[PDB]
Parts: C-alpha cells; sequence; structure tokens
C-alpha cells in the first residue's frame, strides 16, 4: 500500500510537505505533477511553480551532499539505462483538445507547440510524461502499471507512444532534443523558440466586471459645489 | 453606499431648486416635489437601519454561537434573507456592500475554523480539557460554547492479527492516516461548507459563473488570523499518534522473526493486540 499525497493549489498549504515527505522517506518518494489540458495556457507556468516550490522544499530538507549526490547517481543511472527522486508528468482532462479545436480553434501545429514545449521540459527535468483522461478513461491503466513499476520495480513493458495528440506517453529517457525535433517539422507559422505566451494566448474570461462604487457627495463637499456655483453667476 | 442613489436624488432637486426663485410659480410644484422625494429618501433610510441592524447581530452572534453546521447555517440563513430583502427594495450599491459583509462574515467563519482545529488538535492528542477541569470559582455562567466547539474523534480502533506465522494490520498506519484525516476533513467542513451569501440570490437563473468557492466559504481556511499555524498544528498532531503507533506496531512485527495488557491507546487511536499477545507466548 503506497502512501498518497495530494497537496492543495494554494501556495498558503506549502508548508504542508514537509508532513508529506521527510529524509528517510525520500528515496520511496515518488513525484507525480499534473497538467492541466482543460486550461492549457496556464501548464508551463503553474508547472514550473510546483516544481519550483520542490525545489525550495528539497532545498529546506537539509540533506548531506553526500546522500545528493548519491541520489543523482541512481536516478540518472536509472535514466541513461533505460532501454525500450523520479518525477512523472501526468496530463489530466486531454479531451479538453476537442473543445481547444472549437472553441478556440485549434490545429495540430498547436497541440505540436504545447507537446513539444512539455516534452523539452521533462527533459530538462528528466520526467516521464503520459496522457489520461478520466472522463475517456484513457491510460488509465497504463499509469498505475508505469507507477507500479517505478515505485515497487515491477515489470514494464508499454512502448512510448507520440504520435497521437492527446494520448502522448513518453517513459524516462526516451525523449531527446533530436527525437524532439519531429514535431518541429509540422509547424508553419510558429518556431520552436517562439515564446509560449505569445503563440498561446491566456484569454481574457468576461467576469463580471463591477461597476464603480457610486456614493452619495458629501453635504459639505456637494454644499461647496453649490457655493463654486453660485459664486460666478 | 445602500443610500447612495436615494440621498443624490435630494441634492439633484435641491440642485433644481437653487436655481428657482419665488417670482416663478415653479416654487409650489417643487415644493411638492422635494417633499415627496425627502419623505422617501427618510423611509428607506429608516428600513435600512432596522434591517442592518439586524444583520450587525446576525454577524456578531457568528462569533459566539455553537460550533456546528446547522447553528452557522441557520445563522447564515437569516442573514441571506435580510440581504434579498435589500435586492427586494432596488437599493445601491448592494454587490459592494455585500462583498464587504461576505468578507466580514469569512473572517469571523476564519477565527471560528481556527478555534475549531485547536479544539480538535487538543482532541486528537488528549489535551483537550473536560469539563471537569472548568474551574467552578468563576461564577459567571460559561454559555458561551467553546469557540473550537466540543469535537469528538470517534475511537479508532486497529487489529493485530497473526495469520499463518504471518503478522499483520488488518487497519493498516495508512487507514489509520487515513481515517483519522478524514475525521479532521469532516470538522473542516463544518465551517468551509457553509453557504456563501450572494447578493443576487434572488435573481433566480441569473447568467453568473457560480464555483465552489463562489457557493460556499471555501476559502476560510486562509482567512485564520494566525496563518497556517493552526492547520499545521493540526496535522503535525496526526504524524506523531500515527507515528507512535508506527513504533508500536514495530516492535510485534520484529516477533515475526520467532517464526522466522492487551490493548494500547493513542489519543483516539486503539491497538488491539490480546489475541495475537497468545501466540507469542505460546511460539516464545
Amino acid at each position: 500500500r503506497c502512501n498518497v499525497w495530494i497537496l492543495d493549489g494554494d501556495l498558503y498549504h506549502k508548508g504542508l510537505l514537509k508532513f508529506a515527505v521527510s529524509a528517510e522517506s525520500l528515496p520511496e518518494t515518488l513525484v507525480i505533477f499534473v497538467a492541466d489540458m482543460s486550461r492549457p495556457w496556464t501548464v508551463m507556468e503553474s508547472l514550473q511553480k510546483w516544481a519550483s516550490v520542490l525545489r525550495e522544499h528539497i532545498d529546506k530538507m537539509k540533506i548531506p551532499p553526500e546522500k545528493m549526490r548519491e541520489l543523482e547517481r541512481k536516478f540518472v543511472k536509472d535514466f541513461q539505462d533505460y532501454m525500450e527522486i523520479p518525477v512523472l508528468v501526468v496530463c489530466t482532462k486531454c479531451d479538453a483538445v476537442s473543445v481547444l479545436e472549437k472553441e478556440h480553434d485549434y490545429r495540430d501545429e498547436h497541440l505540436d507547440f504545447i507537446q513539444s514545449h512539455l516534452r523539452r521540459f521533462c527533459l530538462q527535468y528528466g520526467a516521464a510524461l503520459i496522457y489520461t483522461s478520466v472522463k475517456e478513461e484513457k491510460n488509465l491503466d497504463l499509469l498505475y502499471k508505469y507507477i507500479v513499476h517505478k515505485t515497487y520495480g515491477f515489470h514494464f513493458t508499454t512502448p512510448a507512444l507520440v504520435v497521437e495528440k492527446d494520448a502522448v506517453f513518453i517513459p524516462a529517457g526516451w525523449d531527446n532534443e533530436k527525437k524532439i525535433a519531429i514535431l518541429h517539422e509540422n509547424f508553419t507559422t510558429v518556431k520552436p523558440e517562439d515564446a509560449y505566451e505569445d503563440f498561446i494566448v491566456k484569454p481574457p474570461v468576461r467576469k463580471l466586471v463591477h461597476d464603480k462604487e457610486l456614493a452619495a457627495e458629501d453635504e459639505q463637499v456637494f454644499l461647496m459645489k453649490q457655493q463654486s456655483l453660485l459664486a460666478k453667476q | 453606499l445602500l443610500v447612495a442613489g436615494l440621498k443624490k436624488e435630494v441634492q439633484a432637486l435641491i440642485a433644481e431648486g437653487i436655481a428657482l426663485v419665488w417670482e416663478s410659480y415653479k416654487l409650489d410644484p417643487y415644493v411638492q416635489r422635494l417633499a415627496e422625494t425627502v419623505f422617501n429618501f427618510q423611509e428607506k433610510v429608516d428600513d435600512l437601519l432596522i434591517i442592518e441592524e439586524k444583520i450587525d447581530l446576525e454577524v456578531r452572534s457568528l462569533e459566539t454561537c455553537m460550533y456546528d453546521h446547522k447553528t452557522f447555517s441557520e445563522i447564515l440563513n437569516r442573514v441571506q434573507k435580510a440581504v434579498d430583502d435589500l435586492n427586494l427594495h432596488s437599493y445601491s450599491n448592494l454587490p459592494i456592500w455585500v462583498n464587504k459583509l461576505d468578507m466580514e462574515i469569512e473572517r469571523i467563519l476564519g477565527v471560528r475554523l481556527q478555534a475549531g482545529l485547536r479544539a480538535w488538535t487538543q482532541v486528537l492528542l488528549g489535551q483537550a480539557e473536560d469539563k471537569a477541569e472548568v474551574d467552578m470559582d468563576t461564577d459567571a455562567p460559561q454559555v458561551s460554547h467553546k469557540p473550537g466547539g466540543e469535537p469528538k474523534i470517534k475511537n479508532v480502533v486497529h487489529e493485530l492479527r497473526i495469520t499463518n506465522q504471518v503478522i499483520y494490520l488488518n487497519p493498516p498506519i495508512e487507514e489509520c492516516r487515513y481515517k483519522l484525516y478524514q475525521e479532521m476533513f469532516a470538522w473542516k467542513m463544518v465551517v468551509l461548507s457553509l453557504p456563501r451569501i450572494q447578493s443576487q440570490r434572488y435573481q433566480v437563473g441569473v447568467h453568473y459563473e457560480l464555483t465552489e468557492e463562489e457557493k460556499f466559504y471555501r476559502n476560510a481556511l486562509t482567512r485564520m488570523p494566525d496563518g497556517p499555524v493552526a492547520l499545521e498544528e493540526s496535522y503535525s498532531a496526526v504524524m506523531g499518534i500515527v507515528s507512535e503507533v508506527e513504533q508500536y506496531v514495530k516492535v510485534w512485527l520484529q516477533y515475526q522473526c520467532l517464526w522466522d495488557e492487551t490493548k494500547k491507546e493513542f489519543g483516539p487511536v486503539v491497538i488491539d493486540y490480546g489475541k495475537v499477545q497468545s501466540k507469542v507466548n505460546l511460539k516464545y
């Protein structure tokens, strides 16, 4: 039975992470980061927020540098030894892509843009990417098998899929910049160096823009106004 | 703010009369006009003072009312009806005043929620003071219920059994961890699940987006005067009692190597080992 910990989204509760992971339990810990495909424009930014927060947490933890180098040796050994701590990126509500095709007129280029960015981020932090949809029950068993594999060391056999737009699965060590270059071919207006915010825009949601606070003029101010009016006459 | 629209109307008619003169006979329709408008302004102001004091009393009650959802929710029902009357008579600036009152309500739900956690933490740790220790020399009646209430964490029991020379815990320290946090999650729903006051509730089918944080006071745990320290205290109690039970279960799991008081209590957590105690005695 694997301990499960889900943190509140607000940073007001970030301090709870010390109760989730400790020095002894850190190697046993598997980190899962959620990427919201219903709001793709905040995916990368919130992901760097959470990854940063993990970085300050491990900074506070005060591990010996020898132990830190040992953990990095173990992790990188797991990295290059891949053939066809750990961090696992799971994309949720990917079926919202179908809405993006309609509501925001997205196309395969935008999907290539976001998934290339996400794969490059995974390479930056050496994580494993998987696409999921509870609404469609997509890759749930694949996810479960991969978690059991990475935690308990169980076997795993599913290959890496990077062709389907909303079912991309990339285990650790598979991705590479050259391997990521296949998506850059499909671009026709954007470039791989183009900014995320420019190409994919955060929509200005039409909240109820509250009206100005209308307040009755005070007796003194209204009467000074009337004094000004009478005086000029 | 609520009388802002009505007061300006009098200033407008006052502005109109400032141009009039006695030589015009427009004075007499104007005299009729000003009296009606001033008459309405007096009445609606009188209505709000009655309603606003009721709301002030009701929100004040939240500080001292009993710490249960029904007691809170009943109070939040009264304030909503008063606000609906304010919406019903078409007073100005109502969302602003409601938004101010809504903030004030969440603040009070902040301190009560902070008290509720600390009372719950005391109950979890065994530091909750029974009413026998409430000093009897204080002749003032303590009708004011405890701000944190009297949380009652139902006693938790786990099973330590041996099946074919294998010792296992039927309720795992992880399910104990699950249970203890679940009892806690009930307590925070005393406050966080309360209905959020809406200025335009009386408008039915209004095309305004409403999320859970809009629907309920789901953000009161961010309105605690002491910050997240009370929440951090609450979970810190859970780990320790879990940690001691993790330790206490470990020494019994050491006796599995024999093959390879009957119960103990950790606050609400209870471990029963009289069954395994017997077979350990025989094997030894």
